[PDB]
């Protein structure tokens, strides 16, 4: 069980750690988060009390280094940094634990929620979408645009999600126009799974990474990416059976975790109605359809 | 974006454009079977592709053999339309290719966009105008060539005959749409107007009768009356 130590908390802030959150008051004696489960990526995220604008945060994996948070009064945000001196770090941490200045990652033993939301998310793959090669952790915020958004403006500050475009030459084989547009299996299986992503583990990972950035940061381009990746599978007549079964589980846990009050902005009516009720896979997502119908029947 | 009453003169500027109407591509007669079920029999159809500035009509005849063994024919017809329009564009010299294609029905937008991906600079546009191009098969010479076709064929016409020698494109399009609207609302009457008088011939190389300027004014007035009349007989006013 690992720890993320904070130099201090100089400004009042709501801090998220994965699906959990807690409020810290201005200058409260808060020195970080302990008992973080090893084996998963994690995200630590922030919303300032004075300017709820810009939720921002950091994706990290404690197996890759020792990471701490220190507020920067010049740039006005809580920054993640890596400490390379393992012994100085173990020392500052043991001290803060002894003084009980840390919150404990509050995981219920029965609860597999975070695993289920991050099954194909890993820190090395995350860096292929969010780029800052000099750090082992990745910053994301509410306003960052995607490569596809930038085509339709700062490149370094962009989420490189794989561009999916149903009315594109990549999606449509010359001579198979109607076939490929009405049945996206060649785009899904040949172009994306066999050519770009390399397997379904990578496709599922980008789909999951897109959802979590949409949910935790209100990142609109990530929401677009999540829905496009769902729609590409649902609009394919030929999908491996194991992929459909896994997608049903992935979406079930996403819909389960979504805040009820954000469904209006985080769920696209057209995509979900098309996916659940019109698409080739309308009958292949039993768990997702049941939770959607019982939790958000208005959207449908 | 969409083409409507506000931007109407754009049709007659010097940017090449085509209207595409797919109404008459998939045509059927509905009938009873020996067992008392209902079946359809396809008949030849046509794509109506028209340059409104010059009157050039590219009439691609759709022979019933294209439907043999195919399913979901009304959907296929939209994609077949888009395939044939794309093939027409590719066949034209670059300087004759359109800058915009206006589809008369919004269901043609995605099929045509997908078939024209190789032409990113050709705009595919809908329209809010309710144009009467479905009535093209009420022009006797067009109906005749479609029904006689034994194989896929493209036939070129000038739908304005020689009118552009005497009138502008705007006026020629207005006359065409008036004639077609009349033929659509009451074909028998419209055709009686156009041809009751047996002293006005249709030239071999033309589609419509050889009316003088004055006769066109009478004709046009008679078509307006017809349209308002039928609008009366329809709504009881
Ligand atoms: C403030 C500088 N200290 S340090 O260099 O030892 C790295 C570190 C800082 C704060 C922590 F909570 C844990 C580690
Ligand atoms: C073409 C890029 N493929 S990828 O394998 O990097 C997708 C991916 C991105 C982020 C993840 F957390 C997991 C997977």
């Amino acid at each position: 069980m690992n720890t993320v130590p904070f130099t201090s908390a100089p400004i009042e802030v709501t801090i998220g750690i994965d699906q959990y959150s807690f409020n810290v008051k201005e200058n409260q004696p808060f020195h970080g988060i302990k008992d973080i489960p090893i084996g998963h990526v994690h995200v630590i995220h922030f919303q300032h009390a004075d300017n709820s604008s810009m939720r921002y945060g950091y994706w990290f994996d404690c197996r890759m280094g020792n990471f701490y948070i220190q507020y920067d009064p010049k740039d006005g945000l809580y920054k993640m940094m890596e400490e390379r001196d393992g012994a100085k770090f173990e020392n500052i941490v043991h001290n803060f634990k002894e003084r009980q200045m840390m919150v404990s990652y509050p995981k219920i033993d029965e609860d597999d929620t975070w695993y289920n939301l991050t099954e194909f998310v890993q820190m090395d793959k995350i860096r292929k979408i969010v780029r800052k090669d000099e750090n082992q952790f990745s910053y994301v915020d509410s306003s960052m645009t995607t490569v596809q958004e930038n085509e339709l403006s700062d490149p370094a500050h962009s989420l490189n999600y794989t561009v999916i475009n149903f009315k594109s030459r990549e999606a449509i084989r010359p001579g198979h126009e109607m076939e490929d547009f009405l049945d996206k299996s060649y785009y899904l299986n040949t172009v994306m799974l066999q050519g770009i992503f390399k397997n379904s583990s990578n496709y599922f990972g980008e789909l999951q990474f897109a959802f979590l950035n949409a949910m935790f940061f209100g990142n609109y381009g990530s929401s677009l990416q999540w829905h496009a990746m769902i729609e590409l599978i649902c609009s394919s007549a030929t999908v491996p059976k194991h992929m459909l079964d896994k997608l049903d589980e992935i979406l079930y846990y996403q819909i389960k975790t979504l805040p009820e009050q954000y469904s209006d902005i985080l769920l696209n009516e057209r995509v979900w109605n098309i996916c659940l009720y019109s698409s080739f896979q309308k009958n292949s997502l039993h768990n997702t359809e049941k939770i959607m119908e019982n939790k958000y029947p208005e959207l449908l | 974006g969409a083409m409507n009453s506000s931007n109407y003169a754009e049709l007659f500027n010097n940017d090449i454009k085509l209207f595409v109407d797919d109404t008459n591509v998939y045509r059927v007669t509905v009938h009873k079977t020996f067992e008392g079920n209902v079946a359809t029999k396809a008949i030849n159809g046509c794509i109506f592709t028209l340059n409104p500035k010059t009157g050039h009509l590219f009439l691609k005849i759709i022979h019933t053999s294209v439907w043999a063994g195919q399913k979901r024919l009304s959907q296929l017809a939209k994609w077949k339309t888009a395939e044939e329009v794309s093939a027409l564009v590719r066949s034209l010299p670059k300087e004759e290719q359109p800058k915009q294609i206006i589809v008369t029905r919004k269901a043609m937008l995605d099929p045509l966009e997908v078939h024209m991906l190789d032409f990113p600079n050709i705009a595919i546009r809908p329209t809010e105008l309710r144009l009467p191009f479905s009535a093209a098969m009420s022009i006797d010479k067009l109906s005749d060539v479609v029904m006689k076709a034994t194989e896929p064929q493209m036939v070129l016409f000038n739908i304005y005959d020689d009118w552009l020698d005497r009138i502008s494109s705007y006026t020629a399009f207005s006359r065409l749409t008036l004639l077609l609207r009349a033929l659509k609302t009451n074909e028998e009457s419209a055709k009686m107007i156009l041809l009751s008088d047996p002293t006005i011939t249709i030239k071999s190389y033309h589609l419509w009768p050889s009316f003088t300027d004055e006769q066109w004014i009478t004709i046009e007035s008679q078509m307006r009356d017809l349209i308002l009349t039928e609008y009366g007989r329809k709504y009881n006013v």
